[PDB]
Protein backbone atom coordinates (compact mmCIF):
# COMPACT_ATOMS: atom_id res chain seq x y z
CA UNK A 1 0.00 0.00 0.00
CA UNK A 2 3.08 2.51 1.13
CA UNK A 3 4.58 1.41 -2.54
CA UNK A 4 1.23 2.39 -4.18
CA UNK A 5 1.44 6.13 -3.09
CA UNK A 6 -1.18 4.92 -0.82
CA UNK A 7 -3.72 4.21 -3.38
CA UNK A 8 -5.75 0.78 -3.62
CA UNK A 9 -8.35 -0.60 -6.14
CA UNK A 10 -10.57 -3.82 -6.20
CA UNK A 11 -9.34 -6.56 -8.44
CA UNK A 12 -11.89 -9.18 -8.77
CA UNK A 13 -11.81 -12.20 -7.45
CA UNK A 14 -11.72 -16.04 -9.17
CA UNK A 15 -12.16 -19.56 -8.66
CA UNK A 16 -10.26 -23.09 -9.65
CA UNK A 17 -11.68 -26.23 -10.68
CA UNK A 18 -11.72 -30.15 -10.61
CA UNK A 19 -13.98 -32.30 -12.40
CA UNK A 20 -14.48 -35.51 -10.57
CA UNK A 21 -16.61 -37.60 -13.25
CA UNK A 22 -18.41 -40.97 -12.83
CA UNK A 23 -16.84 -42.78 -15.57
CA UNK A 24 -15.52 -46.02 -15.11
CA UNK A 25 -17.87 -48.82 -15.57
CA UNK A 26 -16.42 -52.05 -14.98
CA UNK A 27 -18.64 -54.97 -15.11
CA UNK A 28 -18.10 -59.31 -14.84
CA UNK A 29 -20.57 -61.61 -16.72
CA UNK A 30 -20.48 -65.54 -16.80
CA UNK A 31 -22.27 -69.18 -17.17
CA UNK A 32 -22.62 -71.78 -14.53
CA UNK A 33 -23.41 -74.90 -16.90
CA UNK A 34 -26.21 -76.71 -15.65
CA UNK A 35 -24.43 -80.18 -17.19
CA UNK A 36 -21.34 -79.24 -15.47
CA UNK A 37 -22.92 -77.85 -12.07
CA UNK A 38 -23.87 -81.90 -11.89
CA UNK A 39 -20.94 -83.19 -13.15
CA UNK A 40 -18.43 -81.59 -10.69
CA UNK A 41 -16.74 -82.65 -7.93
CA UNK A 42 -17.97 -79.99 -6.05
CA UNK A 43 -19.99 -76.57 -4.92
CA UNK A 44 -19.17 -73.85 -7.99
CA UNK A 45 -20.31 -71.49 -5.40
CA UNK A 46 -16.74 -70.11 -5.52
CA UNK A 47 -17.08 -68.45 -9.03
CA UNK A 48 -19.14 -65.80 -7.63
CA UNK A 49 -16.98 -64.54 -4.65
CA UNK A 50 -14.10 -64.51 -7.20
CA UNK A 51 -16.10 -62.28 -9.51
CA UNK A 52 -17.29 -59.65 -6.20
CA UNK A 53 -12.83 -60.49 -5.67
CA UNK A 54 -12.27 -59.12 -8.94
CA UNK A 55 -14.71 -56.02 -8.96
CA UNK B 1 -31.87 -108.78 -30.63
CA UNK B 2 -31.14 -111.49 -28.50
CA UNK B 3 -29.37 -110.68 -24.81
CA UNK B 4 -29.47 -110.98 -20.88
CA UNK B 5 -30.36 -107.68 -18.94
CA UNK B 6 -26.80 -107.60 -17.99
CA UNK B 7 -25.52 -107.49 -20.71
CA UNK B 8 -26.01 -103.68 -21.13
CA UNK B 9 -25.48 -100.75 -18.70
CA UNK B 10 -27.99 -97.44 -19.41
CA UNK B 11 -27.73 -94.45 -17.01
CA UNK B 12 -30.23 -91.15 -17.30
CA UNK B 13 -28.02 -88.21 -15.19
CA UNK B 14 -29.87 -85.31 -15.86
CA UNK B 15 -33.63 -85.00 -17.09
CA UNK B 16 -34.91 -81.26 -16.76
CA UNK B 17 -37.56 -79.00 -18.23
CA UNK B 18 -37.75 -75.19 -18.19
CA UNK B 19 -39.89 -72.41 -18.72
CA UNK B 20 -38.79 -68.91 -19.99
CA UNK B 21 -40.54 -65.98 -22.05
CA UNK B 22 -38.87 -65.37 -25.65
CA UNK B 23 -36.73 -62.64 -26.08
CA UNK B 24 -37.77 -61.74 -29.76
CA UNK B 25 -41.56 -62.69 -29.53
CA UNK B 26 -44.45 -62.21 -27.18
CA UNK B 27 -44.14 -66.29 -26.53
CA UNK B 28 -43.60 -68.71 -23.81
CA UNK B 29 -40.60 -70.64 -24.45
CA UNK B 30 -40.41 -74.22 -23.21
CA UNK B 31 -36.73 -76.10 -23.26
CA UNK B 32 -36.03 -79.57 -22.00
CA UNK B 33 -32.78 -80.83 -21.45
CA UNK B 34 -32.04 -84.83 -21.05
CA UNK B 35 -28.09 -86.18 -20.33
CA UNK B 36 -27.64 -90.04 -20.42
CA UNK B 37 -25.15 -92.63 -21.35
CA UNK B 38 -24.96 -96.29 -21.68
CA UNK B 39 -22.32 -99.41 -23.00
CA UNK B 40 -22.63 -103.01 -23.60
CA UNK B 41 -20.54 -103.61 -21.15
CA UNK B 42 -20.42 -107.47 -22.10
CA UNK B 43 -20.54 -107.65 -25.65
CA UNK B 44 -20.61 -111.76 -26.31
CA UNK B 45 -23.96 -110.82 -23.88
CA UNK B 46 -25.43 -109.48 -27.08
CA UNK B 47 -26.43 -111.30 -30.17
CA UNK B 48 -27.65 -109.34 -32.98
CA UNK B 49 -29.72 -110.72 -36.59
CA UNK B 50 -29.46 -108.49 -39.54
CA UNK B 51 -27.03 -106.38 -37.87
CA UNK B 52 -26.47 -103.92 -41.14
CA UNK B 53 -30.37 -103.32 -41.23
CA UNK B 54 -31.09 -99.73 -41.87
Amino acid sequence: YKAAGRQTSADAISDTGVDLLIDQEKSIDFLVDDIDRVQVAGSLEAYTRAGATAL
Amino acid sequence: VAFHPSAAAYVSQIDTVEALRDQDSFSDRIRALHVYGGKVVRPTGVVVFNKTGS
